[PDB]
């Protein structure tokens, strides 16, 4: 149980990630995570980015873990685990579209 | 870009 359900849901795909995101009631900045069904079973970091000029939407950052290091949505910034990178991404965008699930969504 | 977005893209 890395976090709980703010930036990570579990073993979800991009169809639900975009759904739950635009169907949960959370505001943009909701960087959800989930296992990628593209490979044997990698990870992912979906993100809700609705806008006041187009409607709601949801992008995604395929998460991958190198056995030579740890995790990384982009090869420019890896970490040791999903909780450790959600830790760095929380105080920093990490280089992607931005940080991860907002801490004070309220 | 195709596939998941990637921070890097230039050469």
């Amino acid at each position: 149980s890395i976090q709980a359900e703010e930036w990570y849901f579990g073993k979800l795909g991009r169809k639900d990630a975009e759904r739950q995101l635009l169907s949960f009631g959370n505001p943009r900045g909701t960087f959800l995570i989930r296992e990628s069904e593209t490979t044997k079973g990698a990870y992912s970091l979906s993100i809700r980015d609705w806008d006041d000029m187009k409607g709601d939407h949801v992008k995604h950052y395929k998460i991958r873990k190198l056995d030579n290091g740890g995790y990384y949505i982009t090869t420019r910034a890896q970490f040791e685990t999903l909780q450790q990178l959600v830790q760095h991404y929380s105080e920093r965008a990490a280089g992607l579209s931005s940080r991860l699930v907002v801490p004070s969504h309220k | 870009e195709p596939q998941y977005e990637e921070i890097p893209i230039y050469l």
